[PDB]
């Protein structure tokens, strides 16, 4: 019965993994995506110019 | 200061166009506070 409660709380542990793998990968893209959108922000001004 | 058949002896009027502006839009952190927890009460089960 120890071996249920703590293999429960391991399944727990193992979904905020897949959450925090998650979210840190997709920051990761809203990072490199604004990055990119400055980039040609920044690249139109030399088009104009 | 013109010559004999009107055109100008002198250098025209020359001016340097401006740089075209670099946009600038309004950026702002998201605010909002918590929520405060509600009452608490002691259930009918035991607390496993």
């Amino acid at each position: 019965q120890a071996l249920d409660s703590a293999r429960s709380l391991t399944g727990q542990l193992m979904q905020f993994g897949s959450t925090l793998l998650g979210l840190i990968e997709r920051r990761d893209a809203e990072a490199m995506s604004e990055l990119l959108q400055n980039q040609a922000g920044e690249l139109m001004l030399s088009s104009l110019r | 200061n013109l010559s004999i058949d009107g055109q100008p002896l002198s250098l025209p009027v020359f001016a340097a166009p401006a740089d075209p502006a670099a946009l600038l839009s309004a950026a702002a952190a998201a605010s909002g506070g918590s929520k405060p927890l509600p009452s608490a009460d002691i259930p009918a089960m035991r607390f496993p």
